[PDB]
């Protein structure tokens, strides 16, 4: 019988059979109730709603997801997330197919836990494991020596593997991620008196994300540029018709990154967060890992973040040695990619948590290999 | 926030 | 006239006067900076802040120590540490009194010179020393033949010195220390779901591990006392008033002074480098090294610490041998005790390197009598 | 058929087929372990690699030399050693070819025993001996008569031969060697703040030895000369790119070949013990040694160690001597290509202890040969 | 890291 | 250490 490969990231949930090579399912891990009451009686009109539906009827919902900078936070909606992940994205019946569910390093051990209480006890899955994130970056990559910086809506964290051993005191998790970087660019669009507050226009918010922001490759020079000339200024039509306009906050959204200062965090940029892992491990065991900088997770898309993480890493790495940005196509949705290609392994099938095993062993069973 | 202390 | 010994420890700063039994001053030894805008131009506040200064202003600034692993990372908030410590702590005049410094084994030579310099060049003192912090140490014990386990923030020494004559070549430095399980602290305490980030949280984490942690007299039994029970289970309350409810992590957190190996360092614990210094010394002084076992600095300060001590060297050592850990209560300023004996004992008075001889002589002078 | 010879150096193991000019086999004497879990199960890791394998995955392993100062400490590590030396580095069935093994000089007689015992029934060598390694050093000379100052990673030994027959009451042996002026340029290092303490970092030290210090012809002015120029001091760079200057540390180290006090050893310098022996040696023949001094193994290569050697031990000698060095190239594997000549002879084709033998008498054939 | 290389 | 009683 064929594996279940589910991504429960905090903008999307991932979710597909092993061994194909892109997800059959990409969902927004969105949970949405209406904000008002309701009349027209006849349309039988739904307790609650999820994934592209409550993008369709998105306007008239309060929306919430279930997962935030990793944790599940509300197990009821995230259990609706699942019911609707199976049996009507895929239409399987879980209790016949084995589930790779994957997690984020250094999370709440309670999160294993009720993850796989549900697991087993509801939908009743034969088998299954929780896999880590980071991990199945650098399976999907087919390297086995390198550093993964993955991060998408919840969570950036970096891992370094070398020759397939775990590194484990040297991983960092930085909850500066999409999620972050979307309120930020609500609070900068303000400033232009463009404004957006409701769970809904936070998400045309998100939209403007995804096609907009570039991260300069040196902020003064491009700041001082922005405040000479309106050459760089593009804009975007609401789902109402008027246009936007985007000027220096183009660029401002993703500097965070490199600058985390601006969200009034103490912590250091990615390439900081990258650089302190490095040097977090063996001598022996580094400028290997400086060829290998691995990116994954949908805020690894902005244009340029490949050469401002290289400009950056660079100089704080010590010269006469080679720095190279392994950002690949699809880093968007490389774990899917690399717990398929997992999932794919003969030896894996002797990794599993069996039902039998959980019956008989109990919780701390899902602990053995884990950040 | 999420966290259970701490955010 | 009075003699000032002051002792730079990589976590707080101990100064006072000599003769006297404790240390008139603790400044925790922080400098920090405010990590946002000032906007009351009435508070009438200031560029940078010190020891409780900078405790009183913590949850708005950004937090250094000057001093890591014993070498002085930064020479400027070191030389505003000691501008403070003088000038406001203590309220005397240094270039009107002798003054006595202290410094870890094995620390870089260059640091003993800018230190000289900086007492010499900047606080103009009439004549200087540096003593070995172990060193000192046994004073503060009395006894003149003994091994000195000293464990502050920063560093950790094994000095055996012998019948009053030291043994340099047996030293062993192990750069396991308070900071290091300070931050070990904050990964575990993730495990059940907690949150620590900035440097302002790295003393609140500082603060649960000064009361609520304490080291298993065994590991694997404690162990399995969580496993069947909440029996080891306490609560601290944040600065918001909520609490805390941390177990099966007291007796994890110090359980890394005996298996550093639980954090990514390599070398062995800190009773096998205290075996393994008594083992470098000539085999006759053995019998009485382990009678004369001593500990010294804030991180020997964990209840049950004494009892696995001496059950871990009484597994390591012979059998028909007696092993005994003299381990006193103010083990914790058992520096600024020795120094204030040592600036007492006027035998000693020929030691303190004149003005006149370092302005002659150069940096070269301050490599006296140390190692 | 082709005996095997086989240098059990402390260090490094140098091996080959007899008749082999020079060793087919030279790798590091090191067994090494994984210090972290295995999370990339698709890798297919191995519990301990060995020889070059080890310093090629060096950071991710602990390294462990199974010979401490000749003696074989680790007994299952050093077998593996051996496995890996037949069946994979010489790729040869030890049970179907003969067995040379050196020996260091005054090494406990277990050590014999376990070496016998593992090679007859571990290995099934059908026939073997064992060489007090100075024999084979003055052999590769292809002179009789003279003493030899052998000198590896874990011994230093002298050893009068003449007419090719050695002086057994006049050997001596200092185990201050290659591994202890590692540490010791360690120790030195650490005074530039250069800290060096996993075993990997260890190995670096050991590169660095190997590359940038030298034997000192006349160390006051010299030690004057670093105190009043730096042209004497230079770089290397780590496998962490970054330069590391080293100063008066290039000499310092070395230094204690003949000063052994500078690591608190009160055993006599290299010029003392050659001196020495050769003072035990019977008055007639001290002449024929003087001209026939060998210097071999690895930490003989210093450079300048020849003329030093030359220049103190002439104080040592009276006036009217031919005070003659024998250092050559070569001297790196001297050991084994002696050897390699002597396991090529018919003469010596009547020592090789047939394993027939030993099965039949014990271990009481080789409590005879080993003298 | 606190001391030159190495740390 | 590796001596039996000495090193
Ligand atoms: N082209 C893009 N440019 C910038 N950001 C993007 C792009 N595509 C996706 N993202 C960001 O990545 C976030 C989610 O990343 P991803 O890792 O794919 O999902 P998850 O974090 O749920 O696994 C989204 O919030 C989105 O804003
Ligand atoms: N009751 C306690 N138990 C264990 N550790 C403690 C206790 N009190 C303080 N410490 C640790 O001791 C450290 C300070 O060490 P100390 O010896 O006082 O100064 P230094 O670090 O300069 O040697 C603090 O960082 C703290 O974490
Ligand atoms: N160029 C060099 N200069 C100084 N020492 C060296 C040099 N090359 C090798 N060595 C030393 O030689 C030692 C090992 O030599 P060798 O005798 O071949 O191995 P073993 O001592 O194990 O038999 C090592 O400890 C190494 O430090
Ligand atoms: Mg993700
Ligand atoms: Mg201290
Ligand atoms: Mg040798």
């Amino acid at each position: 019988i064929a594996a279940l490969v589910v991504d429960n990231g905090s903008g999307m949930c991932k979710a597909g059979f092993a061994g194909d090579d892109a997800p059959r399912a990409v969902f927004p891990s969105i949970v949405g109730r209406p904000r008002h009451q309701g009349v027209m009686v006849g349309m039988g009109q739904k307790d609650s709603y999820v994934g592209d539906e409550a993008q369709s009827k998105r306007g008239i919902l309060t929306l919430k997801y279930p997962i935030e900078h990793g944790i599940v936070t509300n197990w009821d909606d995230m259990e609706k997330i699942w019911h609707h992940t199976f049996y009507n994205e895929l239409r399987v019946a879980p209790e016949e197919h084995p589930v790779l569910l994957t997690e984020a390093p250094l999370n709440p051990k309670a999160n294993r836990e009720k993850m796989t209480q549900i697991m087993f006890e509801t939908f009743n899955t034969p088998a299954m494991y929780v896999a880590i994130q980071a991990v199945l970056s650098l399976y999907a990559s087919g390297r086995t020596t390198g550093i993964v910086m993955d991060s998408g809506d919840g969570v950036t964290h970096t891992v370094p593997i070398y020759e397939g051993y775990a590194l484990p005191h040297a991983i960092l998790r930085l909850d500066l991620a999409g999620r972050d970087l979307t309120d930020y660019l609500m609070k900068i669009l303000t400033e232009r008196g463009y404004s957006f507050t409701t769970t809904a226009e936070r998400e045309i918010v998100r939209d403007i994300k995804e096609k907009l922001c570039y991260v300069a490759l040196d902020f003064e020079q491009e700041m001082a540029t922005a405040a000479s000339s309106s050459s760089l200024e593009k804009s975007y039509e609401l789902p109402d018709g008027q246009v936007i306009t985007i000027g220096n906050e183009r660029f401002r959204c993703p500097e965070a990154l490199f600058q985390p200062s601006f969200l009034g965090m103490e912590s250091c940029g990615i390439h900081e967060t990258t650089f302190n892992s490095i040097m977090k491990c063996d001598v022996d065991i580094r400028k290997d890992l400086y060829a290998n900088t691995v990116l994954s997770g949908g805020t690894t898309m902005y244009p340029g973040i490949a050469d401002r993480m290289q400009k950056e890493i660079t100089a704080l790495a010590p010269s006469t040695m080679k720095i190279k940005i392994i950002a690949p196509p699809e880093r968007k949705y490389s774990v899917w990619i690399g717990g398929s290609i997992l999932a794919s392994l003969s030896t894996f099938q002797q990794m599993w948590i069996s039902k039998q095993e959980y019956d008989e062993s109990g919780p701390s069973i899902v602990h053995r290999k884990c950040f | 926030p999420a966290w259970x202390a701490x955010c």
